[PDB]
C-alpha cells in the first residue's frame, strides 16, 4: 500500500494508487543538493504544465478527444488492463509518446477556440 | 472505439543517476517486480568516492602543515635492545626546528620509521623526510579520528533507490525479488587493500563476483559468509613528546620507545582461514573447471601500498605482509603471524600533490576486526593473487545491491472513456 | 485592509481576504538565502498539490462531499463564523486535521472514478 | 513556427501560438546560475497564481465577466486583432493593466461566493 | 617542495629584437576604406591625419 | 641566491631577464630587484596551462 507497492501489479490496479505516487514527488558542500532539489523542481513543473495544456489539470484521471490508433498498440482492453503491469505497457509504446503527446496539445487547442465563440 | 486517457501518478520509473545526499547520526516490497541491476554500472559508488575524498581533504583545511621541517635531519641507529625483525627500521633523527619566534631556533629529536626518510646523497647521517621533494606534509590534527562512521545515502524527492534482496545475487542480472527503500543501510567507509574488513557477509555462501570472470584484466571481490577474525598490534610504548613550531602550531612526535623494540603484526587463525580457502575454492571451480588446481600466490609486484594489506589500525597506518595466507595449491589453536610495517607519512588516496603525517600514538596498540571478502586477481592450473589497490572496489562491494531509478508519473493508455 | 489585517476579524470577515494573503506567499554568504527560496517554492508546490489532490485546484474556496463529524467539533454556524477567528479554530481543530485530509482525499478518488465511467 | 516566430504577426494570429510560447517559459561559481534558475521558477509561479486568482487556472484563453472600458482603448475588433502586433498592444495599454487587473480579481471574488451560495 | 620556477638560462646564437610585419599595400588600402567611412561623420573636404 | 626544497639550503641561480621586468636599487647599477616586489607578490603561471 506504500511507494510503488502497485508497481508489480495489473494497470487496472495500480490506477487506483496514483496519489500514493503524486504525493511523493514533492519533498562547494550542500551546492550540488540545492541543485538536486531545484531541478526536482523543475520537473515537477513540466510535467504540470503539460498537463495543463492537455486540458488535464488538477486532475489524476483525464480523459480526452484523441481516438486510439492501433498503428500504437492493437491490444485490446483485457491484454492491457488485467496484464501489462505499467511498466510493460510503458516499455511498448514509448516509440508513439511523442506522437500521441502532440495530438493531446493539437486537441486542446481547437477545443478552447471552439468554446471561446460558443460563449460569443 | 478507444481513446487515450491521461493518467498521472503511475508507478513507472527509467535509470538515471543524480546526486545522493548524507544521512548520519522504510522499506516497501514491491511483490511481483523483477529488475536488471549492474554494479560496476552504478553511479552511487562514483559518488562515493568523490565524496569520501572530498570530506577527508576537508577535515586537514584546518590542521598544521608541516613546512619548517623540510630540513637536513642527522640519523643514527636507536640505542634500544631492536629485535633481528627490526633492525634498521627506526632511526634517532635530530634537526634544528622553528619555535614560536621567527629568530629563534630549537633542536630536536625524534623516531623516525626508516620508510618515511631518504638519504642525500648516499649519505648515512643526513636524511631528509620523504615528501620534501614532491609536497608540504601536513599533520593531521590529534582530535579528529580516523573512525570509518556510517553514511547512509537517500534519493531527492523524485528518485527512489531499488534494493536488491537475491541472497544469491552476484551483482548482475535480473532480482526476482526488488524492494524500494529510501535511503541505504549504514556503510562504513573503511579504507584498505587486499582484504575487506567489517563489511556485510554473505548470507548463504560465499560469492565470487567480477565484471567479466574469464578477463585477467578485472578483478575478482569475493564475499565470504563467515568472517574470518584477524588480531593486529603494534607492541612497542611509544613515548609522544610535542614542540611549538610555530604561533600555536603544534608537532607530534615519538620521543622514545619504553622497552625492547619488536615488529608489528597480525594473527589469523589457521584453521579459520583454511576453511574459508575451501570455501573460496570450491565456488572458483564453478567459473573455472572442476577437476582443475587452483593455487593461492602471494602479490607480484608494485610499491609497499599495493603489495601488502593496508589498513587504519587505532590511528596508526600498518602495511602487513599476507604471503603467509596466500601460499598453498589446492588441486581437484595454531595461527598466522603476518608481519607488519608502520608508516607516518602516507598519500592516502592514489594522488601525487598531497601527503599526510599520521601523528604517534601515546602507549601501545591492539585492534580486532573481521575479514568479510577478498580482493583477488587472476594470472591447466589457475594462479590467485591478491588485489585491491582501487579504493572504488571496497565500496562497490556494499553498493551492489542497490540502484537509483528516476519515477516517470505521466502516462497513457487505451480506454473506453471520451471526454 | 492589508496582509493578516484580518487575523483578528471572524471567519466569516476573514474569508474575504483570501486574495491579500495567497498574493504573500510568493516573493558560503548568500546559499542560506538560496535554500531559504527554494524550500519557500517547495512548500508552495506542496499546498498546491494538496488542493489538486482533492479537487480544488484553482480556487480559494472548494466545497466538497465530505460531512462534518461533530467529533471534530460540536460547534454550530454562529458560533464558528460569527467568533472564534481563523487562529481560534486553528487550535481547536488541529487534532483532527490529518483525518480530514484524509477523508477529502478518498472522496475525490471516487469521484473521479465515476465520472470517467459516465463518460464511458 | 518557433518561439516567438509569431512575434511579427497580428493578434488574432499570434494568438494560436501560446503554447508554442509557454512551452519556453521552463528550462563561488554556479551560484549566479542557481539563482537565475530558482527566480525562474518563481516567475513562473506568480503568473500560474495570478491566473488562478482571476480563475484562469489551466487554460490559455479565458473568458472573463470583466467589461472592457474603452478609456482604456476605444479601437474596435478589426484594429486590435487584423492589425496591432501583441508588442504594439502591450505598449498601448501598459496603463491600464494594473486596473484591468485589479478588476479581474474583484470579479472572481465575487463568483466563487455566489456559487458556494448556489450549492447551499 | 614541488615547486619549480622557470627562467631563460641562454640564448643561443645572436641577439635581435622581436617584431611584427604588415604588409604595406593591404595597410594603405585598409586605411582608404577607413578614410573615406570617416568622412560621412566629418566634412567631405577634409584632411585626415593619422 | 634562491630557496632550495629544503629550509637550511640556499642555491646560485643566474637567469635571463628583461630590462622592463627588473629595477635598481639606489640608483645602483649592478643591484636591481624586480618590479613588483614593492607592490606585490607575482604568481607563476602554469606551464601547463595555455
Ligand atoms: C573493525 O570494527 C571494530 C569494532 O568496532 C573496530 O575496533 C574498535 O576500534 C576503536 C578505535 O581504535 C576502539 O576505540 C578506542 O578504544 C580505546 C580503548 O578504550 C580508547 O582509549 C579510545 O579513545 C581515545 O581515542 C579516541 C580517538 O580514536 C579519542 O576520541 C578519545 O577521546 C580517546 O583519546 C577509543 O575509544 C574500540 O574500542 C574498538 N572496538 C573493539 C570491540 O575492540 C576496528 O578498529 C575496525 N577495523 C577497521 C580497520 O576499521
Ligand atoms: C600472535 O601469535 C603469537 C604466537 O605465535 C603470540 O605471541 C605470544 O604472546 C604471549 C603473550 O600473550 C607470550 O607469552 C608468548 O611468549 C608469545 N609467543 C611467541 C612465540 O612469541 C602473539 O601475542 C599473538 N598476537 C597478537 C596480535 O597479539
Ligand atoms: C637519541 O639520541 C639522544 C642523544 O642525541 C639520546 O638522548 C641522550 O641520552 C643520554 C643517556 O643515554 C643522556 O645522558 C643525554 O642527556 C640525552 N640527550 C638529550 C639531548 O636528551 C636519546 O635517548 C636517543 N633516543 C632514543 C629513542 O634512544
Ligand atoms: C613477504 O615475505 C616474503 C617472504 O616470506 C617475500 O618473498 C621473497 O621475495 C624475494 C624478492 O624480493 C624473493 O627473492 C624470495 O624468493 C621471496 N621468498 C619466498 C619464500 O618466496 C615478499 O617479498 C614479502 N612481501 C612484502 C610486500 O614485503
Ligand atoms: C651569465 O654569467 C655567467 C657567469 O656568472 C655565465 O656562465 C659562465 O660561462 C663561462 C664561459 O664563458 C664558463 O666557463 C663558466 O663556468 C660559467 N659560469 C657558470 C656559473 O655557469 C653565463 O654564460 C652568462 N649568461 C649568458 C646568457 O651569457
Ligand atoms: C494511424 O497511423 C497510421 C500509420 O502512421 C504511421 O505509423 C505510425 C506507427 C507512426 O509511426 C506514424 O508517425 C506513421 O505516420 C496512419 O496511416 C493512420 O492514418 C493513423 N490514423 C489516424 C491518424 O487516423
Ligand atoms: C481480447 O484478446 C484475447 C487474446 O487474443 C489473442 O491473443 C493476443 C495476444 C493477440 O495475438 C490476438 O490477435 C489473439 O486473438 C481474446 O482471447 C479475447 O477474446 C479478446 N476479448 C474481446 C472482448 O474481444
Ligand atoms: C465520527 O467519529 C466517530 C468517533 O471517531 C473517533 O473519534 C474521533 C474524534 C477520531 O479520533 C476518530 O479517529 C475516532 O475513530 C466515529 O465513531 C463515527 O463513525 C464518525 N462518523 C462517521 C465517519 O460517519
Ligand atoms: C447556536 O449556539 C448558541 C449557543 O449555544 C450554547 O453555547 C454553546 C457554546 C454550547 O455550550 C451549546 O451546547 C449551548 O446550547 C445558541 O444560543 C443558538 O441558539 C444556536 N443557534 C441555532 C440556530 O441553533
Ligand atoms: C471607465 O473609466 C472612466 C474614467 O476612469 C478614469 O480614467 C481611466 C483611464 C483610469 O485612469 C481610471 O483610473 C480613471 O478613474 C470612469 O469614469 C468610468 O466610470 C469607467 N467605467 C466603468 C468602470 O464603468
Ligand atoms: C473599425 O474601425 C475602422 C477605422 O476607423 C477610423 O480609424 C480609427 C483609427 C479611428 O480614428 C476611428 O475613429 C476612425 O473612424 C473603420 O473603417 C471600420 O468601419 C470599423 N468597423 C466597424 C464594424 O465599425
Ligand atoms: C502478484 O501476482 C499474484 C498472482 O500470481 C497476485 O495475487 C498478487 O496480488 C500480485 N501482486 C501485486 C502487487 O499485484
Ligand atoms: C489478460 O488478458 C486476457 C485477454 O488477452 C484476458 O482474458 C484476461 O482477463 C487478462 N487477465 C488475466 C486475469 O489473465
Ligand atoms: C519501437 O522502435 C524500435 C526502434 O527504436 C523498433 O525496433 C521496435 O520494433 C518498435 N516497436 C515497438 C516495441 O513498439
Ligand atoms: C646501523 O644499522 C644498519 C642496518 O640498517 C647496519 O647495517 C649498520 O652497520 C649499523 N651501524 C652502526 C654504527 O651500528
Ligand atoms: C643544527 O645547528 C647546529 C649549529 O647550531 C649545526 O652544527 C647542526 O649540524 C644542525 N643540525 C642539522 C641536522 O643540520
Ligand atoms: C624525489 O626523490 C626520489 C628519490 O629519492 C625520486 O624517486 C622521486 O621521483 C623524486 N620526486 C620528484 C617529484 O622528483
Ligand atoms: C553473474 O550472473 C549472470 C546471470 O546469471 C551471469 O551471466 C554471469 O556470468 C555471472 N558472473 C559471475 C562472476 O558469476
Ligand atoms: C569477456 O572477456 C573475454 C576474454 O576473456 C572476451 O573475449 C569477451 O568478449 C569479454 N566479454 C564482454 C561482454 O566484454
Ligand atoms: C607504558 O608507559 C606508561 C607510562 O607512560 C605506563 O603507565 C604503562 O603501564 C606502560 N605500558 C606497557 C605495556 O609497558
Ligand atoms: C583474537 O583475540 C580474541 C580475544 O579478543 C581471541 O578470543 C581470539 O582467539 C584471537 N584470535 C587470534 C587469531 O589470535
Ligand atoms: C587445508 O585443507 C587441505 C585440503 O582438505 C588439507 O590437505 C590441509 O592439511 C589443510 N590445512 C590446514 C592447516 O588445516
Ligand atoms: C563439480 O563437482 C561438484 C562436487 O564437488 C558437483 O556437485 C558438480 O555437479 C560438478 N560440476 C560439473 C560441471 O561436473
Ligand atoms: C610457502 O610454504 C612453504 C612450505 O610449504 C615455504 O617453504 C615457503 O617459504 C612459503 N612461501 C612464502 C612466500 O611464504
Ligand atoms: C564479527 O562478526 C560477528 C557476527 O556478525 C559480530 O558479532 C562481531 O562484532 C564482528 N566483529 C567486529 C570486529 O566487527
Ligand atoms: C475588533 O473587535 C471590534 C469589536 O470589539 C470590531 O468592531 C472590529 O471590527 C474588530 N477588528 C477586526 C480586524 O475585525
Ligand atoms: C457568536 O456566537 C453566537 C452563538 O453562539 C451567535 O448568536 C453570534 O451571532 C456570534 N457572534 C456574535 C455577533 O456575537
Ligand atoms: C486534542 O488533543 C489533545 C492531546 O494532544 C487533547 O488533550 C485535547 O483534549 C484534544 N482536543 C481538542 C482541543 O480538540
Ligand atoms: C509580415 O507581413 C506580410 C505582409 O506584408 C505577411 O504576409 C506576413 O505573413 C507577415 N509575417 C508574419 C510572421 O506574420
Ligand atoms: C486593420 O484595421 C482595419 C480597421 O481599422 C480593418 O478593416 C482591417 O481588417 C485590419 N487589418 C487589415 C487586413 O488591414
Ligand atoms: C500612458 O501614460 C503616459 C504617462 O506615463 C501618458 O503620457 C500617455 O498619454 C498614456 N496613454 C497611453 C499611451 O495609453
Ligand atoms: C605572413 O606569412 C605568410 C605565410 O605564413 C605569407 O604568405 C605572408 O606574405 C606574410 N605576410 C607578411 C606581411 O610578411
Ligand atoms: C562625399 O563625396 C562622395 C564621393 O567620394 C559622394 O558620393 C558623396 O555624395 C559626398 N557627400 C556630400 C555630403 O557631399
Ligand atoms: C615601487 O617603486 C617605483 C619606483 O621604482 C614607484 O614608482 C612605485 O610607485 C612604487 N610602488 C609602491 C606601491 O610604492
Amino acid at each position: 500500500l506504500g511507494f510503488l507497492g502497485a508497481a508489480g501489479s495489473t494497470m487496472g490496479a495500480a490506477s487506483m494508487t496514483l496519489t500514493v505516487q503524486a504525493r511523493n514527488l514533492l519533498s562547494h558542500w550542500g551546492i550540488k543538493q540545492l541543485q538536486a532539489r531545484v531541478l526536482a523542481v523543475e520537473h515537477y513543473l513540466r510535467d504540470q504544465q503539460l498537463l495543463g495544456i492537455w486540458g488535464c489539470s488538477g486532475k489524476l484521471i483525464c480523459c480526452t478527444n484523441v481516438p486510439w490508433n492501433s498503428s500504437w498498440s492493437n491490444r485490446n482492453l483485457s491484454e492491457i488492463w488485467d496484464n501489462m503491469t505499467w511498466l510493460q505497457w510503458d516499455k511498448e509504446i514509448s516509440n508513439y509518446t511523442q506522437i500521441i503527446y502532440g495530438l493531446l496539445e493539437e486537441s486542446q487547442n481547437q477545443q478552447e477556440k471552439n468554446e471561446q465563440d460558443l460563449l460569443a | 472505439n478507444l481513446w487515450v486517457t491521461v493518467y498521472y501518478g503511475v508507478p513507472v520509473w527509467k535509470d538515471a543517476e543524480t546526486t545522493l545526499f548524507c544521512a548520519s547520526d522504510q522499506e516497501i516490497h514491491l511483490e511481483n517486480v523483477t529488475e536488471e541491476f549492474n554494479m560496476w554500472k552504478n553511479n552511487m559508488v562514483e559518488q562515493m568516492h568523490e565524496d569520501i575524498i572530498s570530506l577527508w581533504d576537508q577535515s586537514l583545511k584546518p590542521c598544521v602543515k608541516l613546512t619548517p621541517l623540510c630540513v637536513t635531519l642527522q640519523c643514527t641507529n636507536v640505542t634500544n635492545n631492536i629485535t633481528d625483525d627490526m633492525r634498521g627500521e627506526l632511526k634517532n633523527c635530530s634537526f634544528n626546528a622553528t619555535t614560536e619566534l621567527r629568530n629563534k631556533r630549537q633542536k630536536v629529536y625524534s623516531l623516525f620509521y626508516r620508510l618515511d626518510i631518504v638519504p642525500m646523497g648516499e649519505n648515512s647521517t643526513n636524511y631528509r623526510l620523504i615528501n620534501c621533494n614532491t609536497s608540504a606534509i601536513t599533520q593531521a590534527c590529534p582530535k579528529v579520528s580516523f573512525e570509518p562512521i556510517p553514511i547512509h545515502y537517500c534519493a531527492p524527492a523524485g528518485f527512489a533507490i531499488l534494493k536488491c534482496k537475491d541472497k544469491k545475487f552476484n551483482g548482475t542480472g535480473p532480482c526476482p525479488s526488488v524492494s524500494t527503500v529510501q535511503c541505504t543501510h549504514g556503510i562504513k567507509p573503511v579504507v584498505s587493500t587486499q582484504l575487506l574488513l567489517n563489511g556485510s557477509l554473505a548470507e548463504e555462501e560465499v560469492i565470487i563476483r567480477s565484471e567479466n570472470i574469464t578477463n585477467n584484466a578485472k578483478n575478482i571481490l569475493v564475499q565470504l559468509n563467515t568472517p574470518v577474525q584477524i588480531n593486529c598490534t603494534r607492541p612497542n610504548n611509544n613515548t609522544v613528546k610535542s614542540i611549538r613550531i610555530g604561533p600555536g602550531q603544534a608537532f607530534y612526535y615519538t620521543g622514545d620507545i619504553i622497552g625492547d623494540i619488536r615488529q608489528a603484526h597480525c594473527n589469523v587463525s589457521k584453521a579459520t582461514w583454511n576453511e574459508t580457502l575451501g570455501k573460496v575454492v570450491k565456488q572458483l571451480r564453478k567459473h573455472f573447471g572442476n577437476n582443475t588446481i587452483i593455487r593461492f600466490a602471494q602479490s607480484s609486484g608494485g610499491d609497499l601500498e599495493v603489495t601488502t594489506h593496508s589498513f587504519n589500525c587505532g590511528g596508526e597506518f600498518f602495511y602487513c605482509n599476507t604471503s603467509g595466507l596466500f601460499n598453498s595449491t589446492w588441486i581437484s589453536n595454531d595461527s598466522i603471524t603476518l608481519p607488519c610495517r608502520i608508516k607516518q607519512i602516507i598519500n592516502m588516496w592514489q594522488r601525487i600533490g598531497q601527503a599526510m603525517y599520521a601523528p604517534p600514538i601515546q602507549g601501545v596498540i591492539r585492534c580486532v576486526s573481521n575479514i568479510t571478502g577478498l580482493i583477488l586477481t587472476r594470472d591447466t592450473t589457475e594462479t590467485f593473487r591478491p588485489g585491491g589497490g582501487d579504493m572504488r572496489d571496497n565500496w562497490r562491494s556494499e553498493l551492489y545491491k542497490y540502484k537509483v531509478v528516476k519515477i516517470e508519473p505521466l502516462g497513457v493508455a487505451p480506454t473506453r472513456c471520451k471526454r
